[PDB]
């Protein structure tokens, strides 16, 4: 036995018992903890919190240090002590109505480290790492408790709990047996934890210079499975777990051997993580969420004469001179409802711009702006990415193993704003994909033995250059672009931006890039800051405009004089999809003035953009 | 002893459900089949 | 030979991604969208296995769906050899 163990424990569960704070101004000394412990019982929750500041400030710390550096030894002993603590006090909830696995899940950790930064001296410790959650498995059940039936005096025993590899009792109900043949396991009688590994990647911001992102698999058990979404950012918690690694053999340098006849086994590892605490880095639930300062800024916010366009001037701060795409952007980040019909149609409800328009206008600019800034959002170049890069993917489970589905960059835009960037030079095969998917929403694949159908409702930022690096005067738009009149069509709104020699914007737009480079910041100040919009736009999609019956008049009357104003040669010719559009829009503009009921006034927006959007030859 | 042995002729087909007769969203289901002796070499692929 | 009972209606319904571990050994309720079949495949129900040691064939002996059951042991005459299964006389089950 050891000693240290035993004693660490014990200071454990007295620590625990003895817990003592002031509990801010009104509350008392509250033994959070002791009370937190009933707390979760009445759901009879499995997880137990403990924030590190509480371990660490007792015992000045050494309760800690000890926890954190050699925590995979003293764990067992903190759940014996845990399962005294409910003895003692509170033991209505110990049975699962056999013992429900109660998780101690630490955070509030001191320091976060890198992929990069993770350590071999450090393996068995506690500590929290950050990374993008790119590929991740199954609910898969995992041996934690089993029941074994002996292969000799055959009878049922249980409570032969899995270690990390195999384990089989060598006591049987009949004792004259002591032999370990066929050792049966059953259905009904063992135990089993919930088990997940999730593969994460280094984050951008992380990388090394000149270096590829380090990835690692981490494991999740309890109630923490099934938390992490794919291409989002989230913090681990737990301790470093070496795995065996079969692939490590042909290495350079010598490997770790054992000797027991040879008796010898080829001992390689690689370092994995398990997690125990992981987070992701109605209008009810938004307004419950929302704290009441921001609500009262939020009621003053919502009650201004002009929102509209103080949100307009709120958007890209760095872009000067272009306000319509600003609102296409704005329009774009809000989005529309998505409306399903009785007969199966699924009406859009996002919108799809595509801009074109001279070199150096800021759109790469708008690209780069709105990743970063919308959330679930992913940037692309055209020619470095492709259709298992833009859609969905297969790739090997393991290296020399089954394949999987892997994260495609639409579905990592899923409800949010996929910016593709440099749209022309991207391949035409890889076009078709992109726009095979816009059209129905839905990328499936059908390869190596997986036939899911993956979903993606996927608002599509486009930009490109019109062929020759230079719009042509003569030419329309269309004539201007390698895409298709279809295209076109199914595309919402077209920002053709063009250069011209005016002094005066001339000399504006280099005292606004001079000052930028001036002021790094300060340079210019935006009305709204990023907290405040990203809130204005979660509380407004919340809402669902609705169209009111008088407006549906002016709609069909704006429509009229659509179909009747062209041709009477534009950039794109009048159909249908463009009333689609209308209300595509007018969804948006309502939800931007945060109404719920349509008005003429929004179908008057939506059609001035319309016709702005529209070049004359 | 091979040299005072006999032997027969065996072959494997593969038959396939007619491809006109197919569920539209399934993949065709096939059958696989033995031969011996005189069926030898009785049908060429693609025979009905 | 045998008869089935189909329960219908079953109150609680849970997602595939919600099956977790709890719903182990229990009846669940599921809905989803069929992708792939492996058509229709015999599976032994009531094997006879042989034993040649006897002299001729063995008991039917019903077939655990859990895993296949072995005779180890000829409990008539203690044959370690034949414990084969004769496919003529073994009634089959579908399986897909
Ligand atoms: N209206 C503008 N406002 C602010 N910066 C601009 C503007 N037009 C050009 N620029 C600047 O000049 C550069 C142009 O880059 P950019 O237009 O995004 O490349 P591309 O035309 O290939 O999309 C950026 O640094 C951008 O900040
Ligand atoms: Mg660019
Ligand atoms: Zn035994
Ligand atoms: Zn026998």
């Amino acid at each position: 036995d050891d000693v240290t163990g035993e004693k660490v424990r014990e200071a454990f569960e007295q620590f625990l018992e003895d817990f003592s704070v002031q509990s801010t101004d009104t509350g008392e000394v509250e033994k959070v903890y002791r009370a937190q412990i009933e707390f979760m019982k009445i759901y009879d929750l499995n997880t137990i919190y403990i924030d590190y500041q509480h371990l660490s400030m007792r015992e000045n710390g050494a309760l800690a240090m000890a926890i954190s550096e050699q925590y995979y030894r003293f764990l067992p002993f903190l759940q014996k002590g845990l399962r005294r603590v409910v003895r003692k006090y509170a033991p209505e909830l110990l049975n699962t109505s056999t013992e429900r696995v109660f998780q101690i899940s630490f955070f509030n950790l001191p320091t976060v480290h890198r992929i990069r930064d993770i350590r071999s001296e450090k393996i068995g410790s506690l500590l929290s790492i950050s990374g993008t959650v790119t590929r991740t498995s199954e609910v898969r059940p995992e041996l934690y408790k089993a029941s074994f039936t002996c292969d000799m005096c055959r009878a049922i025993v249980d409570n032969v709990e899995q270690s990390f590899k195999y384990t089989e009792p060598t006591f049987c109900p009949n004792p004259s047996c002591e032999n370990r043949a066929f050792w049966t396991l059953n259905v009904t009688r063992s135990r089993f934890l919930d088990w997940q590994k999730v593969r994460i990647q280094e984050n951008a911001n992380e990388i090394p210079t000149g270096s590829m992102p380090r990835t690692l698999d981490v494991i999740l058990r309890g109630d923490s499975v099934e938390r992490a979404k794919p291409g989002d950012r989230c913090k681990f918690t737990g301790v470093e777990i070496v795995v065996p690694d079969v692939t490590q053999l042909g290495l350079p340098g010598v490997k770790p051997s054992s000797t027991l006849s040879l008796g010898v086994r080829d001992l390689t590892y690689k370092i994995s993580f398990l997690a125990c605490h992981v987070i992701s880095i109605d209008q009810e639930v938004f307004l419950n969420s929302l704290s009441s300062d921001e609500i009262n800024e939020l009621k003053e916010m919502v009650k201004d004469e002009h929102i509209y366009d103080k949100l307009v001037r709120s958007i890209a701060p760095a872009v000067f001179g272009h306000e319509a795409v600003k609102k296409g952007i704005l329009l774009q980040m809000l989005g529309g409802v998505h409306k399903s019909t009785v007969e199966g149609i699924k009406l859009r409800g996002d919108i799809n711009i595509c801009v074109v328009g001279d070199p150096s206008t800021s759109k790469s600019q708008f690209l780069k702006y709105v990743v970063g800034f919308a959330p679930r959002s992913v940037y692309t170049s055209g020619k470095a990415s492709s259709a298992a890069g833009l859609t969905a993917a297969v790739v090997r489970d393991e290296e020399g193993g089954d394949y999987t589905i892997e994260a495609g960059a639409l579905m990592l835009a899923d409800n949010g704003i996929c910016c593709i960037d440099e749209f022309d030079k991207m391949d035409i095969s890889d076009q078709v994909a992109i726009h095979e998917a816009m059209e129905q929403q839905t990328i499936s694949i059908a390869k190596a033995g997986i036939h899911a159908t993956l979903n993606a409702r996927t608002s599509i930022l486009a930009a490109a250059n019109p062929v020759g690096g230079r719009y042509n005067r003569k030419l329309s738009l269309r004539g201007n672009l390698n895409m298709t009149a279809p295209i076109m069509s199914r595309f919402d709104l077209f920002f053709v931006i063009l250069d011209d020699c005016n002094e005066k914007i001339d000399t504006e737009l280099a005292s606004h890039i001079v000052d930028l480079h001036m002021k790094r910041d300060e340079a210019i100040e935006p009305p709204f800051s990023a907290e405040q919009l990203r809130r204005y736009i979660k509380y407004a999609r919340t809402f669902k405009p609705i169209l009111t019956k008088e407006a549906r008049s002016y709609l069909v009357e704006k429509y009229k004089e659509l179909r009747k104003d062209d041709a009477q040669r534009s950039s794109y010719r009048i159909t249908v999809r463009q009333l689609e559009s209308m209300i595509r829009l007018s969804e948006a503009i309502a939800r931007a003035n945060c109404v719920d009921e349509i008005t003429p006034s929004f179908i008057a927006e939506a059609y001035d953009l319309l016709r702005q959007s529209i070049i004359r030859v | 002893i091979h040299e005072s042995s006999k032997f027969i002729d065996q072959q494997f087909l593969k038959l396939q459900e007619i491809p006109e007769l197919v569920p539209v969203g399934e993949m065709p289901r096939n059958l696989t089949m033995t031969c011996d002796r005189y069926l030898t070499n009785k049908v060429i692929p693609g025979t009905r | 030979s045998e008869i089935h009972v189909r329960i219908s209606d079953f109150p609680t319904i849970y997602s595939l991604r919600e099956l977790r571990e709890s719903n182990l050994s229990s009846l669940v309720r599921v809905t989803g969208v069929v992708t792939r079949r492996t058509g229709v495949f015999p599976q032994l129900k009531y094997v006879k296995f042989n034993c040649l040691k006897c002299g001729s064939i063995l008991g039917p002996f019903f077939q655990d769906s859990n895993e296949e059951i072995r005779i180890s042991f000829c409990t008539n005459c203690k044959s370690k050899g034949p414990f084969r299964v004769n496919g003529e006389k073994t009634v089959y089950r579908n399986y897909q």
